[PDB]
């Protein structure tokens, strides 16, 4: 996260770290949506242009964390993966359309003060809150600058951007399964996700019921925190029917 | 899922985090 | 860079 701040303890209890077993390293962010299911970006697991194709046994998820590098004894919980599910129309060949994946844990994780699931949006919450200017929150342990790494989880609040501005900021083809967020050059304030934050959550706190909803998944950006560029996020609600199909069948 | 999105150390105890008000103020 | 995690998880 660029131009963010340290999270408070328990501020993002749905935060998940995707961790490579060997070499032991941060791979991506992710989020806890139930005691057995974790949501992330498909490109965190499958990206053939970079020879990336992780299997369940390659990875662990670390839940309840605050420190990036420490083993947080008696606080974090480490879970093995039972199965990975990639969206069948995830477009890794072009523009990361439908950049979404689910991971089922081998055993349920115990909730605690530090471990708790986020809500997924309904149609009405999405329609009400996914408006230009409305702010969401992005969290992660990724790099602090494009060109270094945090001691603890970072948090930044960023406004959703009008779709024509998103489209006009890039040569990439933007789809309805993406939205973009970030400040404009003339707005003064700054902030973005960066490398290592992909797969983590963009959340909004509903003013109707005071619950946190995951509206986006950190998907892609051109650099980090560049003037005139924006971060792009998977539109969780648009893909929720797939999410529910996977959870219902498996 | 019944309790989703309600943080033990914040909403469950009626404590606010340091920047959630920024989000609320943007929901105009 | 990362602290070793317990062997049980590997
Ligand atoms: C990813 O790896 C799995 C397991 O080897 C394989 O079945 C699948 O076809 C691979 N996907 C791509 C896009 O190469
Ligand atoms: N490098 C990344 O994974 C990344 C993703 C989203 C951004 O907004 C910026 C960077
Ligand atoms: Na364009
Ligand atoms: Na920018």
């Amino acid at each position: 996260i660029v131009e963010g701040s340290d999270a408070e303890i328990g501020m993002s209890p749905w935060q998940v770290m995707l961790f490579r077993k060997s070499p032991q390293e941060l791979l991506c962010g992710a989020s806890l949506i139930s005691d057995r299911w974790v949501l992330t970006a498909a490109h965190c697991l499958l990206y053939p242009p970079w020879d990336k194709n992780f299997t369940e046994n390659d990875l662990l998820v670390r839940i309840g964390k605050h420190s990036r590098t420490r083993y947080e004894r008696n606080i974090e919980k480490i879970s093995m993966l039972e199965k990975i599910y990639i969206h069948p129309r995830y477009n890794w060949r072009e523009n990361l359309d439908r950049d979404i994946a689910l991971m089922k844990l081998k055993k349920p994780v115990a909730f605690s003060d530090y471990i708790h699931p986020v809500c997924l949006p309904d149609r009405e919450t999405a329609a009400s809150l996914l408006q230009a200017g409305y702010k969401g929150r992005v969290t992660g342990w990724g790099n602090l600058k494009e060109t270094g790494q945090p001691s603890v989880l970072q948090v930044v609040n960023l406004p959703i951007v009008e779709r024509p501005v998103c489209k006009d900021s890039t040569r990439i083809r933007i789809t309805d399964n993406m939205f973009c967020a970030g400040y404009k050059p003339d707005e003064g304030k700054r902030g973005d996700a960066c490398e290592g934050d992909s797969g983590g959550p963009f959340v909004m706190k509903s003013p109707f019921n005071n619950r946190w909803y995951q509206m986006g998944i950190v998907s892609w950006g051109e650099g980090c925190d560049r003037d005139g560029k924006y971060g792009f996020y998977t539109h969780v609600f648009r893909l929720k029917k797939w999410i529910q199909k996977v959870i219902d069948q498996f | 899922e019944a309790d989703c999105g309600l943080r033990p150390l914040f909403e469950k105890k009626s404590l606010e985090d340091k920047t959630e008000r920024e989000l609320l103020e943007s929901y105009i | 860079d990362f602290e070793e995690i317990p062997e049980e998880y590997l």
